[PDB]
DNA sequence: TTAGAGAATTGGAGAGTGTGTTTTTTTTTTTTTTT
DNA sequence: ACACACTCTCCAATTCTCTAA
């Protein structure tokens, strides 16, 4: 494919659980201790207080580069936390001319998505007894 | 083997791309003018043949361009052919 | 004077090898037990 | 095992030289 599709999705999406009324798990909500290494990929419903809260900064999805010699764009896609930038020019009719360009990031053609880290814990009078609070991470993206 | 290497050669001149296009549109191309410097003219001149030289084979810098055309321009015979074919056409 | 056949010199493609990385104050705000 | 620094090797691109038409 000429592009990942990724790339030209204006949009976000998002699943919204099951009335408890009409009710399954993610109808009932969890406190934090509850949340066993069982639920690992999952979608749950969790109760407790915030904590803390980040402040937002952009996270790239898709990065577009520039080819100097022969004129010409490349892109690459980011899931991981972190990555290694392109540094050659592997495109067919590039190397047919056998030219050896060198490629440069650009910010004005790359696809960011907004980001934010957050904390929930327990509430104090769900504790039990001699124990001391345990407390999970959110990630928030988009809308 | 490793991959072969990549040249100028008579072929892309003698092709459709090739040296046609410049006779095709070179009157048409650069325009002179008494009413500018000498250096404003003489600047003019190179732009189209410059451009031309990328679009054809951009390996070079375009001093290397000409200087590699030297070469092949005075050993090819088919080359020469089609070069004495020119002149006929004006010797026509 | 052109050109084509043979020899010598050089470039860098690319393949290979070895390597490194995780990890006693001194000053100042606040809670607590001690005279 | 994953980016790097460095070493080694072979092969063909190139220019130079000699010969004859
Ligand atoms: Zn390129």
């Amino acid at each position: 494919e000429l592009f990942p599709p990724n790339l030209t999705r204006r949009y976000f999406l998002y699943f919204k659980p099951l009335s408890q009324n009409c009710a399954a798990i993610s109808s009932k909500p969890l406190s934090v201790r509850q949340i066993k290494g069982d639920f690992l990929g999952q979608l749950i419903t969790v109760r407790g207080i915030i904590t803390r809260v980040s402040d937002v900064k952009p996270a790239v999805e898709v990065i577009a580069y520039t080819c100097d010699q022969c004129g010409y764009e490349v892109f690459q896609e980011v899931n991981s936390r972190t990555f290694t930038p392109l540094s050659e020019c592997t495109s067919e009719e590039c190397s047919q001319n056998q030219t050896k360009g060198q490629l440069f990031m650009s910010t004005r053609a790359s696809k960011f998505s907004a980001f934010q880290e957050c904390k929930i814990q327990e509430l104090s009078q769900q504790v039990p007894v001699g124990h001391i609070p345990r407390s999970l991470n959110i990630h928030v993206n988009g809308t | 083997k490793r991959r072969p290497q990549v040249k100028l050669t008579a072929e892309k001149l003698l092709s459709d791309k090739g040296l046609p296009y410049v006779l095709k549109n070179a009157h048409k191309r650069i325009r002179i003018s008494s009413k500018k410097n000498s250096y404003d003219n003489l600047s003019n001149i190179i732009q189209f043949y410059q451009l031309w030289a990328h679009e054809l084979f951009p390996k070079a810098k375009f001093k290397d361009f000409m200087k590699i055309c030297q070469t092949v321009g005075k050993t090819d015979p088919v080359l020469r052919e089609y070069r004495v074919s020119l002149f006929r056409d004006e010797m026509g």
